[PDB]
């Protein structure tokens, strides 16, 4: 899954203009991806703190 | 979660399972090793109601389940019901996920293989844990108890260990595994109390065998006096209340289960009991080893909370040892909690960092690996 | 006072128009604009509401503090959200567990009397020594002494 | 004690936790800038030639790939408690319906008018 | 009259059959398990009259009727007799039918199963009802109460089933099932009644009756002291009146009859009683059962409409309990309600969506079908 996920620049047959631009693709590409982590990993702590919450209802209710 | 990725602790004896986070100083819940099924047929509906039930649920709601014991003199023999226990214990009661931190777990090295390799996939598989470690009940005895060098008498729910160490090695030879626990002690008692008029013999009555014998009973240091007044009168009986209103009440039965230990004929086995076989541990081993471990008789697991217990088997070994000698028992508070506690220390020492099987290595291995890098 | 501009904000403008239309009817024209309350059981049922005649006589045992012997509009709209509680929108448990959370500064799954009280003096709003535990009380359904998630989705149901 | 006083407080309660959830999702935009400064650093890319310009294409390959695969690990961290909330969420209802379900409604009321 | 394909439920017993709609709280109306005959020849034409009567048209014109009753202790002998009391019910007077609604009904646990066959069969063949469940009378009153756990003395007609229910489980060992019911406690008041100069013999009389019970009686917590005052003073006496302006001046006979379910002595039967009975039914099931069924006994059906009932039957049972436990009984105003409001709440319960044979699995399987689809 992460083979197909990654992306991957041509780099050994490129000059500099082309290098420069291919770069900068995955320097974005890159960036959008750490933006995701971050939300995903604030998701994940609410979720947590849902999951404790629900926990104690169940305890409470039962 | 956790101020550390420190590891959890599981002690899952025959009995009760003991679980916390290493680092701490007690368990921070403890279950019975129990999972519990219906044996009846449902006639309301919308009643939720599982299919099993697991350490306390399946203890709160017993009136109507068969209870089970997914372990067997210290062997897993079910684990999908340990795999449901640890879910719930490491879920709901320390609310930690096995896969951000390691885990360990203990078994008498007398155990069949089984168990230690079961242990440690579940925790693998089923949990994804990133480490693993099957620790040795006598060693984690000893930490908890302040010895490098004594016996461990570990007399639990399962099967009495009795393994001598000294200068924190093992003496093996000297190991004898005995057929005598906790568990023979609950069924003889249910049979002497049927005797008296209360039978016992469903999964509701041996439950509540077993706690009157964990609140009534005591073995005695001499419990041929101590017969001698209690089978003859009432004035030495306790009361039991049994979960319906109904009183029991037991006289020389509450010592003559414990007793049991010192006398195993009363369950049909072939043994000299608790005290002669600590006292062989002890004469099996180098005659310059003999003289500490007679000094240093540590108690540890389940029984040995029994009043006159540590008086009983310091007198049996005395009577048993030669003369000049002082023979003595530790007798720790960590009783019956010491394994955990050991696995606590255990899991912390900086000696102890290397010792933990990675899930790395376990998959290049398989389960067979806890053989190369536990013990 | 308060409850009375509350009850206005919330109903929406496809209600409360419809809560005036029907309401108008206690006044029979050419009087004083008086609204009398014994008509009340009446507009209960004319605004979709289908009491019995025991809870038509509750809504106008409830009304007419001051014995004037009339209902205002926006007294209506109070004993009307009372009976039939036609809030706006009401929110969601989504929208109540993030707010939830906020109160719960601890993460402890509840809101204790400190975080409830932190929370509304922080609003700028003065609160007395028996405040904070009288709304703990209200949502403490269970009187476990503390309101949790479950009771605060209920507690705040039709809060804006 | 009046409804009115009641009902403010518990308003005003809820409205300083929106104030404080909008300061959640700030202070979580505040950090993302944060993090992806640190975690995504800028390319070099000005006043390089061909073999510093490759190198950086390389970094960028292992670095995308880097990315993914710890963002995979979350997403799923993050699917595991949803899942679990799902599941304790339908326990909690089934042992609510069991106070309320059997017994409310708006009931005999034509065993008056008949 | 309705606007949804809501379930319909009845209640058919030796008494009445109670009968509505499912998600109301009450039957919509009662049907008497009656069907009237003329026991007269007739002289008059152009008389309307009918060549049978039911229900309430057999009460209304009985002065000249004889009336029969379809069903004994839980049974349909004649079921033609109940398909046009049915017919009736849904088509006249509830004003909904079997043919475009599913339908629950109400049965004991050990109702032998040929009457559940029968009653299935005409549900699908003559009112064409698309769906149908047999419900036990025990889990339709523990809905209606707010309970999973109890005893369900469910007092019918002509039997008193008294089935224990754990956690929503049956536990059918503990069924204490007698024969003594409200039928017969009609049967000793006119006995009792016959001695003082009051005979009741022929069907108006033996309606009459059946209505001073209902009107007059009582247990009182204390039968004997009840007793030493109503058989001195004519202050405890009071007078009924009779359909011709008669009266009927009734003493301790007010609680004789009532009596006979803690004394079914009183109508030749060899049993201790309802009392005795719901122990054995809670002391029959495990002690970790006994508890929860003590804290809740269930008094559903009739007859527990009488005054005092909660009282004797509390007292009674804790006078045979163990001490220490608590013995608490639940006698809810939705009481001889309690079994159809509980069919009313299955038959809706989302939960018992699924629990409905289709009449497509009835034809491939035909009426036996009911024994291994709803118990
Ligand atoms: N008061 C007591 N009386 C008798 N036996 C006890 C008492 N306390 C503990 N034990 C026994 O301890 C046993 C549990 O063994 P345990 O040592 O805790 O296994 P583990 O070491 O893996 O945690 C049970 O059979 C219990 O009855
Ligand atoms: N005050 C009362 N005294 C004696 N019996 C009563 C009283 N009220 C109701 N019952 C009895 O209730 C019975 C009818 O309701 P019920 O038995 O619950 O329906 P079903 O027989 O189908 O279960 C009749 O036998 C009636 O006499």
């Amino acid at each position: 899954i992460l083979a197909e996920r990654r992306k991957v620049l041509a780099i050994d047959h490129l000059n500099e203009d082309q290098l420069r631009e291919k770069a900068k693709e995955l320097w974005q590409s890159i960036y959008n991806l750490e933006a995701e982590k971050f939300d995903l990993q604030e998701k994940f702590k609410q979720q947590k703190y849902e999951i404790n919450v629900l926990r104690n209802r169940i305890n409470d209710n039962q | 979660d956790e101020d550390e990725t420190t590891a959890l602790v599981c002690d899952n004896g025959s009995g009760l399972v003991k679980a916390g986070f290493a680092g701490d100083d007690a368990p921070r819940a403890v279950f019975p090793s129990i999972v519990g099924r219906p044996r009846h047929q449902g006639v309301m509906v919308g009643m939720g109601q599982k299919d099993s039930y697991v350490g306390d649920e399946a203890q709160s709601k017993r009136g109507i389940l068969t209870l089970k014991y997914p372990i067997e003199h210290g062997i897993i023999t079910n684990w999908d019901d340990m795999e449901k226990i640890w879910h719930h214990t490491f879920y709901n009661e320390l609310r930690v996920a096995p896969e951000e931190h390691p885990t360990l777990l203990t078994e008498a090295p007398l155990n069949p293989k089984a168990n230690r390799e079961k242990m440690t996939q579940i925790m693998f598989e089923t949990f994804n844990v990133p480490a693993m470690y099957v620790a040795i009940q006598a060693v984690l005895s000893l930490y908890a108890s302040g010895r490098t060098t004594g016996i461990v008498l570990d007399s639990g729910d399962g099967v009495t260990h009795n393994v001598p160490i000294y200068e924190g090695y093992a003496l093996p030879h000297a190991i004898m595994r005995l057929d005598l626990a906790g568990r023979d002690l609950t069924d003889y008692l249910m049979k002497i109390l049927t005797e008296r008029g209360y039978s016992f013999v469903t999964t509701a009555e041996r439950e509540i065998v077993r706690d009157i014998k964990e609140k009534l009973c005591y073995v005695a240091l001499d419990f041929e006096n101590e017969m001698a007044t209690a089978a003859s009168s009432s004035s030495l009986e306790k009361s039991y209340e049994l979960p319906d209103g109904q009183v029991i009440t037991i006289g020389n039965e509450r010592f003559r289960c414990p007793e049991t230990l010192f006398q195993p004929s009363f369950i049909g086995m072939e043994s000299a009991g608790i005290h002669e076989t600590t006292y062989n541990s002890i004469m099996k081993c180098d005659i310059d080893i003999r003289k500490d471990l007679y000094a240093n008789n540590v108690m540890s697991g389940g029984t040995t909370m029994y009043p006159g217990i540590a008086d009983r088997m310091q007198k049996e070994i005395t009577a048993l040892a030669p003369s000049t000698m002082k023979i003595k028992i530790i007798a720790p508070p960590e009783r019956k909690y010491s394994v955990w506690i050991g696995g606590s220390i255990l899991a912390s020492l900086s000696t102890f960092q290397q010792m933990w099987i990675t899930k790395q290595e376990y998959d290049e291995a398989g389960p067979s690996i806890v053989h190369r890098k536990c013990f | 006072d308060d409850i009375y501009k509350a009850a206005v904000e919330q109903l929406t403008e496809e209600q409360k128009n419809e809560f005036k239309a029907a309401f108008d009817i206690f006044v029979l024209g050419a009087e004083d604009g008086c609204i009398s309350t014994k008509e009340l059981g009446k507009v209960m049922r004319m605004l979709g509401q289908n009491p019995t005649p025991e809870e038509l006589q509750e809504m106008i045992d409830e009304v007419d503090e001051d014995g004037s012997g009339t209902v205002d509009f926006d007294e209506f709209l109070v004993m009307m959200v009372r009976c039939m509680k036609d809030d706006s929108k009401g929110k969601s448990e989504e929208e109540l567990s993030d707010l939830f959370r906020m109160f719960d500064k601890n993460a402890d799954g509840y809101i204790d009397l400190d975080e409830l009280k932190i929370m509304l003096q922080a609003t700028g709003e003065t609160i007395t020594e028996d405040d904070i535990e009288e709304l703990m009380k209200d949502g403490d359904k269970n009187n476990d002494g503390r309101i949790d998630y479950d009771e605060f989705l209920e507690f705040m149901k039709g809060v804006e | 004690i009046s409804a009115s006083r009641k009902l403010q407080l518990k308003t005003l309660l809820l409205q300083i936790a929106k104030q404080e959830l909008e300061r959640e999702a700030e202070e979580r935009r505040g950090e993302k800038g944060r993090a992806l400064s640190t975690r995504c650093q800028p390319l070099e890319l000005a006043g390089l030639g061909f073999a510093e310009l490759q190198d950086l294409c390389r970094q960028l390959h292992a670095r995308v790939d880097k990315v993914d695969e710890e963002r995979y690990d979350i997403e799923a961290k993050v699917t595991k408690n949803i899942t679990e909330i799902a599941d304790l969420t339908q326990k909690i209802f089934d042992l609510r319906g069991k106070f309320k379900r059997p017994t409310l409604r708006r009931v005999r009321i034509s065993a008056d008018a008949m």
